[PDB]
């Protein structure tokens, strides 16, 4: 901070792109179709 | 894709043996995981057409990388993650 | 020879004897039928050993298809008496090549499967395996939806 | 040189009219109109002693011109070899045109198809497949012409004449039905094609399905002019299956070549019902009783084993057999083709899964939306 001073960084709204940034991220993370993903008693025997 | 898209790939095959085209979407709407991908091959046809060049669909999937989620995943900030085990699996079922 | 080894199914053992009974008269070279069927004490052992090839190769494919079988049906399928089956049931099971539960009171016998305790694989192969084909529908459906909607 | 075409000027009525232009074609040095007019003379049926005398000058033409594609050079020489009648001295000249002509357009694909065409007198079965396989190796890239692929089917179809894997002929027919869209040949020739095509394709059992593309539009237009009883028994193997009268009908009209495959084709209809009866019905109703197989397939109780277990190796059904009650259990299924009643039968039992699940899925959304919020 001697000989320098920092500067403020704010985001002018890209939200058009930022809205799809959330949609592209979460949809790809939601079971790929939301369908795909949708040790029985034994997983409950390991759970017990 | 208009029919003219056959000539864009064949021109740039000097750069790459097989040029994969990616159809994207600037405005997210429907029905799901967005954009698209095609590959350029020749299957001809069973009916006997002259050799037919038609782009076959390539499954597209989003992926991540280190250090790139810094600013990307920051700006949203409104998402609830996740929660795995209660709401996460059941909302999918309704969908 | 190789026909019985590939795809198996069923054939009358005498028809195999019709083919392998001519090799005695075949020749030119009779030496293949000499070392085998030419010797009386060596042939009778290899004849019953030839039986072990044809009868067990049925048991090998039948163990895959059982489920269950009646004892009387096994006799006409193995082309011999039920008592010869019990002898072929005893000598093959002591080799523990195929697990079998044999009930002689009602005649219902079967090859494996061990009592069906299975739970996970019943539910997993149901939900995981089969529904993967059910959830892959729209995946390649929108792939072909692009195909049909671009031309027509 | 100009005096050579002046003595051959008039071959009869109407011949000189197009030949007066032919002499002005090379003097103007335009080799396209000279290609098409000679090809028009090649297309014009002749003995032909006209194209046989000019083949020496046409050989000299290709020398200094060096450009025009050998495709026109192959089309003229195949009418000339009809006058020569000798495949030996012609193949020496045919390979001569292959080595002397080198261009970006492949001269091997058009020459090798011409070599095997003249090789039918060798007669076959020895050196054929070597020059037959060489075609599609170079033709693999780039098959843009797609017309030479029909010439590739010819010598490939004559390779089948040794009998010769009948099941491969129907697979080789895909290299014909898929070589050119339009027929461009008399349908009466193709109505006797489907004569032996339906037979031979049904004879060889190497192909287990054989009914996939049997509904293709260009072959069924031939099946309209073709003998109707042969098609009605083809629908037995296309859908059928039994239809016991139709599977016998193919043995009524055509006696020969069907004697060895008779009892075999009686086996194919027996494995064709196993997949359909579970496909046609919604089932399950999965496990089947032997008396039902003994009804449809009309087979004795002792032979049901060989029947259904052979289908296990073919791959149309994997279902194990329950031999206590002698009931044959089914797994998976083999779909074949489709029918207008199959789409209507689909919308009945397909959308029924859509309307039943979504109805009770709303019940999952209704009650359980309060505990989520």
């Amino acid at each position: 901070n001697r000989h320098y001073y920092s500067i403020t960084i704010n985001y002018r709204k890209n939200e058009l792109e930022q809205k799809m940034l959330l949609n592209l991220h979460k949809k790809s993370w939601m079971e790929g179709l939301t369908l795909q993903d949708y040790v029985v008693k034994e997983m409950l025997e390991l759970a017990k | 894709l208009h029919k003219n898209d056959i000539a864009i790939n064949e021109l740039m095959k000097r750069y790459c043996p097989n040029s994969v085209l990616v159809i994207i979407d600037v405005k997210p709407k429907d029905l799901g995981l967005p954009t698209e991908a095609y590959i350029s091959v020749e299957e001809v046809h069973d009916d006997g057409t002259p050799t037919s060049k038609t782009f076959e669909h390539v499954t597209s999937e989003i992926g991540a990388e280190e250090a790139e989620e810094v600013g990307v995943e920051h700006l949203l900030r409104d998402i609830k993650d996740t929660t795995v085990g209660t709401l996460s699996q059941r909302i999918t079922n309704q969908v | 020879l190789l026909k019985l080894f590939t795809t198996m199914e069923l054939m009358r053992w005498s028809t195999l004897v019709e083919d392998y009974g001519m090799e005695l008269r075949k020749g030119s070279l009779e030496s293949p039928a000499t070392d085998v069927f030419g010797s009386t004490e060596e042939g009778e052992k290899r004849w019953k050993d030839l039986k072990n090839r044809v009868v067990e190769h049925n048991i090998r494919i039948m163990a895959k298809y059982y489920t269950r079988i009646t004892m009387k049906r096994m006799a006409q399928l193995l082309d011999l008496s039920v008592d010869e089956s019990e002898a072929f049931l005893s000598n093959l099971v002591v080799n523990k090549t195929i697990f079998a539960k044999v009930d002689r009171l009602a005649g219902i016998i079967n090859f494996q499967r061990p009592k069906d305790p299975n739970n996970l694989l019943n539910d997993w192969s149901q939900k995981l395996n089969s529904l993967m084909s059910l959830v892959n529908k729209t995946t390649h459906l929108i792939a072909k939806e692009e195909m049909i909607h671009n031309l027509q | 040189v100009p005096g050579f075409l002046q003595q051959s000027q008039s071959s009869g009525p109407g011949q000189p009219a197009v030949w007066h232009r032919l002499e002005e074609l090379y003097t103007k040095k335009l080799w396209h109109q000279l290609t098409l007019q000679v090809l028009d003379f090649v297309q014009d049926p002749c003995f032909a002693q006209g194209d046989g005398l000019i083949k020496l000058y046409e050989n000299f033409i290709s020398e200094f011109e060096h450009r025009v594609n050998p495709l026109s050079l192959v089309e003229i020489i195949l009418h000339v070899v009809r006058q020569m009648t000798d495949p030996n001295v012609a193949l020496t000249f045919l390979e001569k045109t292959r080595e002397k002509v080198k261009s970006s357009d492949e001269a091997v694909i058009l020459c090798k198809t011409a070599i095997g065409a003249l090789k039918l007198n060798i007669g076959d079965l020895q050196v054929t497949k070597e020059t037959i396989e060489d075609v599609e190796e170079m033709l693999n890239n780039l098959p843009g012409v797609t017309s030479v692929h029909s010439r590739f089917y010819d010598l490939s179809s004559k390779y089948y004449q040794t009998i010769g894997n009948h099941a491969s002929y129907y697979k080789d027919a895909l290299r014909f039905l898929g070589c050119v869209d339009i027929k461009d040949l008399p349908v009466s020739e193709q109505q006797e094609r489907a004569f032996t095509l339906g037979l031979a394709g049904l004879l060889g059992e190497g192909v287990f399905n054989f009914g996939e593309l049997l509904m293709h539009p260009v072959l069924e237009s031939l099946r309209n002019t073709d003998r109707q009883w042969l098609i009605d028994t083809l629908y037995a193997f296309n859908s059928g299956n039994v239809e016991r009268f139709q599977t016998l009908k193919t043995a009524w009209g055509q006696q020969p070549d069907l004697a060895a495959n008779e009892a075999q084709l009686l086996r194919k209809i027996q494995l064709l019902c196993l997949m359909e009866m579970t496909f046609t019905r919604p089932a399950n109703h999965r496990q089947l009783t032997f008396e039902e197989i003994a009804k449809s397939a009309k087979i004795t109780v002792n032979e049901v084993e060989l029947l259904v277990m052979k289908a296990l190796s073919v791959g149309l059904v994997k279902g194990s057999i329950d031999e206590v009650d002698k009931r044959v259990h089914m797994t998976w299924v083999q779909p074949r083709v489709l029918d207008l009643q199959q789409i209507k039968g689909m919308k009945d039992r397909l959308e029924f899964w859509c309307t039943d699940v979504k109805s009770m899925e709303m019940l999952v959304e209704h009650q359980a939306h309060d505990i989520l919020t």
